RNA sequence: GGUGAAAUUCUUGGAUUUAUUGAAGACUAACUACUGCGAAAGCAUUUGCCAAGGACGUUUUCAUUAAUCAAGAACGAAAGUUAGGGGAUCGAAGAUGAUCAGAUACCGUCGUAGUCUUAACCAUAAACUAUGCCGACUAGGGAUCGGGUGGUGUUUUUUUAAUGACCCACUCGGCACCUUACGAGAAAUCAAAGUCUUUGGGUUCUGGGGGGAGUAUGGUCGCAAGGCUGAAACUUAAAGGAAUUG
């Protein structure tokens, strides 16, 4: 409930006691019940197995990938998001990825990852197509929804409340050192307007 | 006798919220409520509970997978990369 | 009226042929048509080769040539003199110089 | 390849579709080969494989499913796997391996 | 035979000319003056008389570090563009030879596709 | 303000023991400093040398072979197989109108854990009574060359190393084997391997190295 | 005029006089 | 870099160049031709499945089952109806730098929609051979592709054998080509554009001076651009084809 992604919850045995061990996975696409899950530096470049990052060639599609050593999973948790392995770096081990917002970032080589890609994708493509939809959807996450716009406000309420027209009256664009109460807009702008251009910038 | 000329399952929605928004919705429930066959069984039994489950109503197998479609369209040319990378590794 | 009976170049019972591009512009152009010259030279003029004979290890060794087939279009063709126009009884031989 | 092969069988030779005659043939022994689907689940797999072992039954592995097999023996249902009994006019039981 | 060896790298475009000395591995580059550095023109930096004048220059620093003798590559532009090789390539293969420096195994390497991405102009051609 | 040159070593290049002339050439590299080693900077250099400067001849001038620098001892680095490429001007000189090129490739591991891609060509030709004047070969007869051309590039590298493989690629026993194999066919004037390619390398074990090394 | 842009220049006029057939009625 | 010259741009944060190693992005450069296949659009390295097709061979079989076709269907160059990915070479636009009297263009640098999804085009092209399809006859020649037939022919090796490949001859069916003009045409030219005032082999579609005009209106396909069907008023003495001399 309030995740796109489902689940897959794997059993395990306790390599010091006699007893079964159970964890929660975000699932990957592909995997299905009954299916062996192999996690370890040892493990096959399978989908659904859990290796360390140093241990796939460049191009593996991982998810659920640990940010540092031992952290259980930081990076491309999100359904339908990946991290791509774009390097390795032997000595002084470290790997370059790349992250589902476009960034590149450099971790340790001991790090781990779930070989593939989050199950459910291409949720957002649906048209949520009522005020209803988004009520159920925000029900199972945060009080959050719906929102009333700042223009709308008193002046007391907001910095765009107020006027004889609804209009914000100032730039909506806020310096980063701004304070509280004044960081209503957009907050560090490099840029406005409708993107007439590409992405991942030199 | 044919009822509908062109909305199907979207005439559930009357008139409302635009025909370009019944039209995407429309492509989505089909995929969403369509039989697929299962790959363990040979049966076209797999219907899908919540996003990204799918399971197969004979021999009760549950397989992750897209949100409105059993396979997406990103996760087969995962697979084949991840295989090619693999079959790279073990010769 | 028709000025040539192959129309330009032969296509004659194919339909369609994938055009090349002009080494000269770079204008698209088909692969029929498209006047192609085979251009072999050695990689030393001869001016050089005297030069290049006392100034080698492996005496009397070789001497490897460049080898580049050119794509004209008709425009470039004209405009760099490597095909001309003719008169009329002449435009009918083929045969190369 | 093995499509005709099996079209010589069903016509002329002897034949039992499904498990539980399959096994029935291997248990009572007179079964020459038996044909496997390609997603026959594994536990039923290594079954047939020890009672082909116990009764020195030669093995072959459809390349399709279950879908693909009982097409290829002629049938408009699903074959999982398929035991022959006598070959006919066909020469399935020889050119193997 | 107490010759040692280098790779003379000679890259002939129609926009300039580079003269490039490695040794027998590619990395660790000897000399590189580029035609276009001993005549301050910008349209001479492809000129023949721009090319000779700097393989003198490789071949005063090849004499200097201690290489004799070379193995020239060279190349055009390659790729999409023109494949013929500019007119200073011809000049710098020329001056390197009357410089002392000993010669072999001329071989051309430029890059040639296999029907690889599109071209210039834009099937109308660049039109003048 | 520095002159870098002056801070340099030269290191000897060793050929492997299955070609004649062992002495390619000299290489440069800096000075070590701390954690700044020279056998790491020299490790991983790949040398192209034309297989007729490795046996003298000159009959071999056509072929390159690619050298990869593995170890270092002793102010000399020892280096291994990693390729053999043919030059541009014969094959660009083979390619000739009014005949069929036929090119075969295969990739194939050989009894070490060496994988490589090995590429062959051939060419039609006419047979010296031949008065119609391109001599091309049908499609059915490509497809049999090739299927000829595959088998004797996979059943010959089951069984060899890479030093065996590199001793019978100099005296061009391949395409006589070839032409054995497919003059049944076609003519096929002008057979060669063109080109073999390092795809996968095992573990170091330098034995094998010092194995190939080691005379001289 | 040249005829592909005298074809063209017709196809805005038309499309423009539907679209003054349409703000009437 | 880049150009006719230049400029925009990147350059001790080391550009360009060199090496090594990777990762995504039409198709298959050379081979490649007056060559092949397909109803057309179109289709080029492999390999494996799945069905399909022409030609040839045939002392096999049916026995008129056929030709062209209103209505009615299928198929489709590309360039944008619409919803994921990957990431610019070219220019729409857009940004810029030139040139110019101006330059919103040609040229230079970069870049979003724009021949890569899996899923429709209503179906448009100088969709061309601007030449409907079926059948018969009329004129010579050399090539070439696919099949077949013959040679007290060549070569490949076991000595010749069997194939294959090549040479000579013939035949069928194709893509075409060369020479003449009996014949046609206004001519250009054409083995069909011939067998037509000595005018009839069968059949389908289209045109009737130039515009107005593929416009108006109605219908229909049409969430779109737009296709398909489609006038009139009025206006005009030429418009047009081929060739000759300047
Ligand atoms: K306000
Ligand atoms: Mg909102
Ligand atoms: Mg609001
Ligand atoms: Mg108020
Ligand atoms: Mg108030
Ligand atoms: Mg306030
Ligand atoms: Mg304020
Ligand atoms: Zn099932």
């Amino acid at each position: 409930s309030g995740r796109g992604a489902p689940l897959a919850k794997v059993v395990f045995r306790d390599p010091y006691k006699y007893r079964l061990r159970e964890e929660i996975f975000i699932a990957n696409e592909g995997v299905h019940t009954g299916q062996f899950i192999y996690a370890g530096k040892k493990a096959s470049l399978n989908v659904g197995n859990v290796l360390p990052l140093g241990s796939v060639p460049e191009g593996t599609i991982v998810s659920n990938v640990e940010e540092k050593p031992g952290d259980r999973g930081a990076l491309a948790r999100a359904s339908g998001n990946y991290v791509i392995i774009i390097g390795h770096n032997p000595d002084e081990n470290k790997t370059r990825v790349r992250l589902p917002s476009g960034a590149k970032k450099v971790i340790s080589s001991d790090a781990r990852g779930v070989i593939g890609v989050i199950a459910g994708g291409g949720r957002v493509d649906k048209p949520l197509l009522k005020a209803g939809r988004a009520f159920h959807k925000y029900r199972l996450k945060r009080n959050s929804w719906p929102k009333t716009r700042g223009v709308a406000m008193n002046p007391v309420d907001h910095p765009h409340g107020g006027g004889n027209h609804q209009h914000i009256g100032k730039a909506s664009t806020i310096s980063r050192g701004a304070v509280s109460g004044q960081k209503a807009g957009l907050i560090a702008a490099r840029r406005t307007g409708l993107l007439r251009g590409s992405q991942k910038t030199q | 006798a044919k009822r509908t000329k062109k909305v199907g399952i979207t005439g559930k929605y009357g008139v409302r919220y635009g025909s370009s928004l019944r039209r995407q919705v429309k492509k989505l429930e089909i995929q969403q409520h369509a039989r697929y066959d299962c790959s363990f069984c040979g049966k076209k039994t797999v219907k899908r509970g919540a996003a990204g489950i799918w399971t197969c109503s004979c021999c009760k197998k549950t397989v992750a997978g897209g949100a409105y479609t059993v396979s997406t369209a990103a996760a087969a040319t995962v697979r084949s990369t991840i295989r090619r990378l693999r079959e790279m590794v073990e010769a | 009226p028709k000025k040539r009976a192959s129309n330009g170049r032969n296509k004659k019972g194919r339909g369609h042929v994938k055009p090349v591009r002009c080494v000269n512009c770079s204008k698209s152009i088909p692969k029929d048509k498209a006047i192609k010259r085979m251009a072999i030279r050695n990689i030393v003029e001869a001016a050089a080769v005297r030069d290049l004979s006392e100034a080698s290890v492996y005496p009397e060794y070789a001497l490897p040539k460049t080898y580049n087939k050119l794509h004209y279009c008709v425009s470039c063709a004209i405009h760099a003199r490597i095909v001309r126009v003719r008169s009329r009884e002449d435009r009918k031989n083929r045969a190369p110089p | 390849s093995i499509n005709q092969k099996l079209a010589l069988v069903i016509k002329s030779g002897k034949y039992t579709l499904g498990y539980k005659s399959t096994v029935k043939s291997l248990r009572q022994g007179k079964s020459k080969l038996i044909i496997i689907a390609a997603n026959t689940p594994v536990l039923r797999k290594s079954e047939l494989e020890y009672y082909a072992m116990l009764s020195k039954t030669k093995v072959y592995y459809f390349q399709g499913g279950n879908n693909e097999l009982g097409t290829a023996v002629g049938k408009l249902f699903r074959v999982g796997v398929v035991s022959i009994l006598e070959a006919g006019d066909s020469d399935i039981l020889t050119t193997l391996a | 035979n107490s010759q040692v060896f280098g790779v003379a790298r000679i890259y002939a475009s129609f926009n300039d000319t580079f003269v490039h000395v490695t040794d027998l591995s590619g990395k660790e580059t000897i000399a590189r003056v580029t035609g276009g550095m001993k005549v301050k023109a910008d349209r001479d930096e492809s000129s023949p008389y721009a090319a000779m004048l700097a393989a003198q220059d490789v071949a005063a620093k090849c004499k200097e570090v201690g290489i004799t003798a070379v193995h020239v590559k060279i190349r055009a532009t390659g790729g999409t563009r023109t494949k013929t090789p500019g007119p200073g390539g011809q000049a710098a293969l020329r001056a390197l030879a009357r410089s002392g420096l000993r010669i072999g195994r001329i071989e051309d390497v430029t890059p040639v596709p296999s029907d690889s991405t599109r071209k210039k102009g834009g099937r109308r051609g660049r039109r003048l | 303000v520095v002159d870098p040159f002056t801070r340099k070593e030269w290191f000897d290049i060793k050929a492997p023991s299955t070609f004649e002339n062992r002495n390619v050439g000299k290489t440069l590299v800096n000075k070590s400093t701390g954690l700044k080693s020279a056998s790491d900077a020299l490790k991983g250099r790949v040398v192209e040398v034309c297989l007729a400067d490795l046996q003298g001849s000159e009959d071999h001038s056509f072929r390159k072979i690619k050298l990869r620098v593995d170890e270092v001892q002793g102010k000399n680095l020892l280096t291994n197989f990693h390729g053999m490429d043919f030059t541009t001007d014969k094959l660009r000189s083979m390619v000739r109108k009014w005949q069929t090129l036929i090119e075969a490739n295969v990739t194939v591991k050989t009894s070490d854990d060496y994988v490589l891609r090995i590429f062959a060509i051939a060419f039609t030709r006419k047979q010296a009574n031949q008065v119609k004047r391109h001599s091309y070969a049908q499609s059915s007869h490509i497809r049999a060359i090739r299927k000829v051309i595959s088998e004797i590039l996979t059943k010959e590298v089951q069984g060899s190393t890479l030093a065996q493989l590199t001793s019978k690629l100099i005296p061009e026993v391949i395409n006589k084997e070839i032409e054995n194999a497919t003059k049944d066919i076609f003519p096929l004037q002008n057979i060669h391997v063109r080109k073999v390619k390092l795809l996968k390398q095992p573990k170091f074990d330098v034995g094998a190295l010092m194995a190939l090394h080691g005379e001289g | 005029m040249r005829a592909k842009w005298r074809k063209k220049r017709t196809r805005r006029l038309k499309r423009k006089r539907r679209k003054v057939r349409a703000r009437s009625k």
